[PDB]
């Protein structure tokens, strides 16, 4: 409907503080696969700040604008490491989307 | 095995399962309350598509792996989802 | 009574100079949880100035206008780090509210 | 009836001092969406004065003359940030309109 | 569910609810005094239109989500809005 | 017809609030390629303000006056990063132009 | 008929108190386009008085004498800003003219 | 499409529409009572010219965009402008 | 393959496709409703030129890559764009 | 003929409302090169008013009186930035002069 | 190459080109209608001088870069500027 | 002719976006050899910003003003590393100069 982008941005915003748990793979997840849609310079900008938590914050800040953030989910599947409970997270993620979609149906 | 439930009237089943404000939903439907894992994740992934129905995936898969004819009805009654019984 | 908002603003104003102590977690506290009610652009505006004390000042300036500033208190509980004496602070905070409420009863 | 414009101007005038609370988003709200009906030069004129409160004052001064000030309400919905209690405000806003409309019925 | 109350005589109900100098009004009508949020805002937004009746929105929505047939009458009595009972 | 400039300015004005999404590449996009038509001093003026959103606003303010704003579109193609959905944007952009052109035909 | 000038002056006089609404663009509208028929010194004379409402009053005082006041209408079209409801105004304006013309037909 | 109504007898139609002391006039004629915007403004602008007939603009445009042959007659009757029917 | 449709009468086709107030237009024409990507962007870019006809690009490209002779007519009928069939 | 000054003033007056487009370089263009013929105090007077459009207006007001306004054209060439379409403008400018000169020949 | 056209009779050519109320003029003369850029600007700049003849610049430059002997005559005929042919 | 400086500045400006490729040796190239003409403080100013691309941008910004930017070319020869295709670049560089020089001959 060209409107599920909006619900996806809302879902990411609602799930904001669950980033700190397992997306401390900031250098680990996106800076290789997400380079299909991100910028090289964006990687350096992310790596600039030394909070190791704010870093993932600006990563997701960049991700929000892009309509196809599902790539992150795809990347989540690839690395089986956190997957088993990133599955939890993705189920978490999936669950959130479900909720929002219901509210869109009103 | 194929359930082959009427597709136009299957849409009502999927919609009723999806709009489940009760904490019990398609996940607890999958738990069977008394009982095959990765396929659950693949079904869950079909939410990103505009016409995403996880119930559709969980029923087409359940249509196979056992021709669930009213067998799911007993568990659905156990799920207090009597609206299915009120409809079919 | 739709009037405890006023006493809350007054309490924050009275407790203004106790911000400097432990709310130097400006980037730390609000810019993740308070994004449920704050703006992304507001975060950049806060991060603009380099006083590291005035920064929390404008944070609380933004917080005062919003009727439901109790979210900050909620956030205070979440991070157990300062909590133990942020408890002190929240008790401090709580104490202030009590006083003001009494004066409202006159 | 081509008369609800008058009641809308009256409602804005009555609600004048509730601008200071959350419409400190002067640069934030109108200078992008309201450019569908405002002027570029009007934006500079608004940005001239450095009171940060009088600024919103002249914003609403410009808004009063335009018959379709409901755009502001529309803009209020778009940014979900203040919305949750801008909802309060818009309910506040809505409430005011109701009152005035009743008096028009006499 | 649809209340399907007579529309020409529904106008009297909406007018009576709108002209409510009492502090209790359509908002307190929505509180139910003993009891679904964004839709309230959408109903409130329908004040800007010349024929704006927030009561109309709050009754068409209440006509659905439960066929309120005299069920609202009990709460209306609890609201001291006996003029509805004096009329219908 | 020496009139498609006018429809281009109108298209940019109508699409104003879609700048915030992906043109947060203000320093990123124009300050290198657009220096073929922009000024060095204009770059500093843009970099002055620290809203990170208003910044793109004044970028587009400068771009509107120049008759050949299509350079931006050209720049959009060069960086493949946002392109894939900047394509969306450019299609978005393209779509807007189409609409306006139709209205010019009346 | 060299008589529609008279009906135009009458229309402006009748519509006198609708100037205050949107012709607060006194410096904005005429002092650039209307310089094709106005004087430079007239601009300073207009800018002398600081009522910001009387100012438009003397603007229209100057405009009344000139036979071709339709230029103002032309200028009204150019700035799309108030146009959308200046359209209303111009329709308002147009409506007035219609009425007067009918009375001329007697 | 072109209406191509007789121009010498079209003048009577334009004059009758223009001299409309009734609140309904060329504007309400444009509303169609049951139903393309900027062109309305351009037609309205043709009042400043000495031989200004907004009805002429609204009929030449309506002559195109649909060959209105007695189709406008029904709506004109709905407009209580029976003098057109009394004449043509 | 080259369609080699008469260029003076091709202009009518391009104009008819361009003036498409219907939500279906050259884009949905490209979707084929049942069915090569970057070239679409290059065709779209040809809007900035004064004589910009995206339909021209989408037909010259479709003239090649398959000599579409009345093959596009079936899909155009499926697009409810019967004015092409009403003309050619 | 000591009369092309008059046609130059007329050309500037006719082209008055094309100033707003690219001569928003008011501080940018004249306040360095044109100081060969302008005053230091005139620069401050220009910088006084905060319309950012009226500012260029008074700039050209000062320029009109000086017989040798061609310096502006010279300055236009120097900064290559707007030049490419300031060329357009200067061609625009040049075109205007041509027209007026023809009318002088009668 | 140098055209070396008679200067006293060249003045007539420059005057005829300058007094060109037709939309086609020295600019369209430069477009050649079928066909080197900055020099055009430098020639245009020679308007500020009291004896400013842009045609003079565009012909002295065209006198070089190709000895245009009646070669410009064909294009001038294509420009409907037959007064040159009527004179020379 | 004391004018080839101008063509050199123009050449650098035209070749601006070819800096990103191989002049990512910002710390590498100039901060040792170019200290014959640069400042120590300028090195720190360059090293301030963490874009790793904008950094070379301000390097070339400093280089443009200095009349003898050919030192960079000299430095390009010294480090044989990028040379082999910096040769390409310098040939690229050389080619650009040739073009501009031709246009100077007009």
């Amino acid at each position: 409907e060209e409107d599920l982008t909006e619900v996806k941005k809302d879902a990411l915003e609602n799930l904001r503080v669950y980033l700190c748990e397992k997306i401390i793979a900031e250098r680990h997840f996106d800076h290789l696969r997400a380079k299909k849609i991100l910028s090289r310079e964006d990687t350096e900008e992310i790596s600039c700040r030394t909070s190791s938590r704010k870093r993932a914050g600006k990563l997701l800040d960049y991700l929000q604008e892009n309509p196809k953030g599902l790539d992150t989910l795809v990347e989540s599947i690839r690395r089986e490491k956190t997957q088993n409970f990133l599955i939890q997270k993705i189920t978490d993620e999936v669950l959130k989307l479900r909720n929002i979609k219901l509210e869109h149906l009103k | 095995t194929l359930n082959r439930l009427r597709e136009p009237l299957l849409r009502r089943l999927s919609e009723l399962l999806d709009q489940a404000p009760e904490g019990r939903g398609w996940r607890r439907l999958a738990e069977l309350a008394g009982s095959s894992c990765l396929d659950l994740e693949q079904c869950s992934l079909k939410v990103l598509e505009p016409e995403g129905s996880p119930s559709l995936c969980l029923l087409k898969l359940m249509g196979e792996k056992g021709c669930t004819v009213t067998e799911l009805s007993d568990f659905l009654q156990a799920m207090e989802h009597t609206e299915v019984l009120q409809l079919l």
